[PDB]
């Protein structure tokens, strides 16, 4: 449990390295295998070292502030220029960049976007010539109420987005014919704006449509609050509405009844996800103005660009172009290292593709691992046929037992049992989840199922903790008046919460706060409220 | 000189060495050693500071830092996460095997003395 | 080199010098300097540790001793009488005027920061 | 309030030495003046340094333990050999040395004592062939109850003492004729033992009779307790009884109803006294076995000697003789230094004798100080005539006012006002105390009286504190099981108490204890009891 910062002596007998560390000469088991250049080195004492190309660029995080979003098309060009704009599957922006990523997710081609930003850098500057639950669902519920429907910004975005999305639909007439798509474009042509729900729904068909996450931080009661608009929380709300709402510098709370601050801290946009193993699944290009994903690893993924005329804005679309150009080729020559305590552990860390690559190249190494993977993938289907045919009529019939028996047989080391449990936890997999939800709290014959169930509850507990961090801590932690004493307490509650494995530990987090926070009331209430609810 | 301190357990400072090594002896606390400008930082973890400590315990904690303590030069502190830590600082040049062996022992002595003061709270 | 540190206030290290000298500047804490084997010990007093400190305060106290604190190398401790103390250690040879001037300032910075945390308790 | 143990920097402006420290060349105002060799040095900046011979040997502290008190006559000889046994006015012993100082105070000449110790080193070894309020007045009240009157040790001591005292009485037939003495020796010849009350009463007449203090530490309830026998607490109790009681290693508590440990820590025998100034009034010869009077200053006054035959006991009476011989001549060549901030401060630190010596030698220096001393000594008599003639009939008549006016006029600096208050606080001076007791709590016209009264309350408060240290702290502090946490707390309560100037601060000491002591009950009760009483 690591340490974060920013007379003769009687002998100590024999001492190992608590982590795995290669000792002695290494042989190379597999050199550069596959698209992701898998290298395996193995040492005299077993320890296997994995080296592998940086993950695929699948995400774009756009940080807000200022008005300077006339530089933004610099990058956009740099992306299609080197041709990895296709490869993006997600876009995330706050404040001023909140609008920009809207435009882009909507499917606005690189050249298309620019001309708009050259009549936008007027508008973005003229809007600066203008200038229980939480403060999230009480926004999520205040929208349909007393808010002026469509402004100059809402209209313009509504249309920009609606053009891109509708345009892509046509270039791809193979998808246009699919019911659900043709349902969406008849909505769009009726005058409706693009939602997240469908930006999402369209990114599965066409790869030039991207998902959207717009983050923003609203002051209430001196206490900044995180607010998220994305496919999951605000699915049918319109992309235009949100990007404008998060245009609101500090914004009015309608007075509804019962470094600096404009920054949403970078890591509050990047997503928490449960990867089956120690491998990161993707990379972020983080554009900024002026598996704890650390400062140091985030720096590595962040390029930071250094009354506006029309030629200085070009300059800025060149400086950016060029930095976001060197990065992308450099990032192509850098790596990831992961150290394991055994070969099989490191073959477990690879997805089936990667495994298959190493296998092509050096089959002597992997035959065991491919054998195991094959049997697991079989047993997991076999188990799914069971779950489904049981709905035909909860009760673990024999067929599930048999497949759980087949899985139990594969878990002949602690490493593989862990892998088999995680595999059975994929939130995405409705049928497996169907079964874990059912055996929740139960004692089961099968070890694998027993693992999987425990793993499930750990996750349940982690989201609860994460929710509390976001709504009891985050607001206090960044209250401007906050005496350092108070900050110390909460920076500690965060630590407690990070490592919380059981509801009881979560309770203790909150009590530490109730017992020790000096109103020097609300945070304390807030906490009390979390402590009593299930 | 660190590498010869290691050497006595048949361990060797690992190639491509980065930030943090962690040694776990057969008895007693894990030893975390970061690496610095021109020296290593040994550290031992004692858990998160407990709520509701009695004064006397607080005192015995603070008293670990008197320039005259029996544990010198080991210091007691908390990191930013509120984790109670004993640490010392081994410099290249200055220190050597016998000396590092001392730091280590003073850390284990400090850890055994204090560790029961927190738990029972 | 201590005597030339003194010299800048037109003070001179007193003859027949024994254990403890005490400097009182025009603003701020008195500075107690004992004398050691081969160095002086500067110390600043913050009062007896209070009863019933809140956790966060305890934490901010312990955090003064992280090897990375803005006050390094000044340390926070309590003496045997339970008196809360900031101290540093000036060696002969190593340190000099500019360096002693630093210690002193870090002690005063530490004293002003913390001193209001105790009183209001 | 001292510490006990065992980026450009913005300037600090101008800084003095908080204590006085000589700066620059010194002149010598007065070289070796008088019996006590007074030297005054004065520096360019005013600071005056005083150097003076170690105070008179007036006290003998005998530490207990073992049986080895057959070495003791080594010193006794060394004392009369160099001839400073006369000069002793006090004797203080614990455990085994508790008997020894009894014998000696009783007036037993050096040679007399030895022959006894050569039939005593049998007896002292045969007794090892044998082997609210507090545990002090419940001893002080358990004595007359169910205790076997006179044992072999009680008898032998009763007589040894009775011989010496009665013998001295005769050698000095000038005192024998005085009523009070002739009252005491008719008691002694009647079969009564020597008390403290009279050992005291006789030391005023004859200088070969010494006072006695026997200290001892009794375990009760695992909790060691201090117990004192002296002229003030147990005046009429017999010297013999006590020295035997404190012969009791750990001793039985009759079971009456509602380094190591045998050591009474040295400083619990040496007396707390309020000297009018920074000068110590006397020295101790401390014999040990194996104005905070510090470790270091106590070391300086402590010489520490390194089935028993009769010739090895001689050896020991020679080793001691010789060390207690080198000491006494050495101590004669060592000094005391005191630094003051002005001449007049250092002339205030001198008693009238010493003053008069410096005056003989260098009258230019002192005329002012002798002028002031003369007028003070006059005004203090003048005030005493007032107090007394008022009893003739509480109410400050004019005559007291006039003298208080004369004193007020002398206090023309803060240093002298302090001196004048302390002078008026001499516990020994019944008439002054008569007046302070009367104006207690009152607001008075006279500044000097206002000082004196404040000074009085400070002292009242200090004895209370000292009482608590001895009976709430001392017992817990040296409880054998005591976890260091607990020790830290009390070592701190001691600190609080040492510096306590008002009852309110004393209350806080005790609360710190109630609030923070882990029964890991009684100390806490004990404290509660002190906190409620006036």
């Amino acid at each position: 449990g690591s340490s974060l910062r920013q007379k003769l002596p009687e002998s100590v007998s024999d001492v190992r390295f608590s982590s795995p560390q290669g000792q002695g000469e290494s042989r190379t088991l597999t050199d550069s295998a596959g698209p992701r250049q898998i290298t395996l080195r193995q040492f005299e004492n077993g320890v296997t070292e994995l080296q592998l190309s940086r993950p695929p660029l699948t995400s774009l995080v756009l940080s807000g502030g200022g008005a300077k979003g006339a530089a933004y098309p610099g990058a956009m060009l740099a992306l299609e220029e080197k041709g990895m704009l296709d490869g993006i599957r997600s876009m995330s922006g706050s404040s001023a960049g909140g609008i920009t990523a809207a435009l882009l997710a909507s499917g606005m081609s690189p050249a298309a976007f620019k001309t708009l930003s050259d009549k936008m850098d007027l508008i973005s500057l003229l809007d600066s010539s203008n200038k229980i639950g939480g403060f999230s669902e009480l926004l999520l519920n205040v929208l349909p109420r007393i808010d002026s429907r469509a402004e100059p910004l809402e209209r313009l975005l509504r249309d920009e987005t609606r053009k891109a999305v509708l345009g892509q639909i046509a270039t791809h007439p193979e998808v246009a014919r699919q019911p659900t798509v043709a349902a969406i474009a008849s909505r769009l042509q009726s005058g409706s704006g693009v939602t997240f729900g469908d930006l999402d729904r369209l990114s599965a068909y066409i790869p030039q449509i991207k998902t959207l996450n717009i983050t923003g931080t609203a002051m209430f009661e001196g206490r900044p609050q995180l607010v998220v608009f994305n496919a999951s929380h605000t699915p049918d709300l319109e992309v235009a509405q949100a990007a404008h709402i998060s245009g609101s510098f500090p914004g009015v709370f309608q007075k509804v009844s019962l470094g600096v601050m404009i920054n949403v801290p970078v890591p509050e946009m990047i997503d928490k996800n449960f990867d089956s193993g120690p491998l990161r699944r993707n990379d972020n290009l983080i554009l900024e103005f002026e598996q704890l994903e650390g400062l140091e690893e985030l720096r590595e993924q962040t390029v930071v660009v250094p009354t506006m005329p029309d030629e200085i804005k070009a300059h800025l679309q060149e400086r950016l172009q060029e930095r976001v150009g060197e990065h992308l080729e450099k990032r192509l020559q850098a790596s990831e290292r992961h150290t394991f305590a055994s070969l099989d552990e490191a073959l477990l860390a690879l997805d089936d593709s990667m495994l298959t690559s190493v296998a092509q190249q050096n089959p002597e190494i992997t035959d065991g691992a491919v054998a195991f993977r094959q049997k697991a993938r079989d047993a997991f289907t076999e188990l799914t046929v069971a779950i489904v045919s049981a709905n035909g009529l909860l009760k673990l019939d024999e067929a599930m037992r048999s497949a759980l028996q087949r899985l139990d047989a594969l878990a002949d080391t602690p490493e593989r049992l862990a892998w088999l449990a995680a595999e059975l936890n994929h939130a995405d997999n409705v049928d497996h989840q169907q079964l874990l939800d059912a055996m929740r709290g139960q004692t089961v014959q099968s070890p694998v199922l027993a693992a999987a169930l425990a793993e499930a509850q750990r996750r349940k507990v982690a989201v609860i903790a994460e929710n509390i961090r976001k709504e009891v801590i985050f607001p206090s932690l960044y209250r401007p008046g906050q005496p350092d004493s108070n900050v110390a307490l909460l920076r500690r509650a965060e630590e407690q919460l990070r490592h919380a494995t059981s509801p009881a530990e979560i309770n203790q987090a909150l009590n530490d706060i109730v017992d020790n926070y000096s109103a020097r009331s609300t945070t304390v209430e807030m906490a009390k409220a979390w402590r009593n609810k299930e | 000189m660190i590498d010869t301190w290691l050497a006595q357990w048949g361990l060797r400072l690992p190639s491509s060495n980065d930030a943090t090594l962690r040694l776990q002896p057969a008895e007693g606390p894990e030893l975390v050693m970061e690496r610095l400008e021109g020296g290593w930082l040994f550290v031992v973890e004692l858990g998160l500071v407990p709520s509701g400590l009695p004064l006397g315990v607080i005192l015995q904690l603070l008293q670990v830092n008197s320039p005259f303590s029996s544990l010198a030069p080991v210091k007691l502190a908390a990191d930013d996460a509120g984790r109670l830590v004993l640490w010392a600082e081994a410099r290249d040049g200055v220190d050597d095997v016998d000396a590092l062996n001392r730091l280590h022992d003073r850390l284990r002595e400090g850890h055994s003395r204090l560790v029961p003061l927190l738990e029972p709270t």
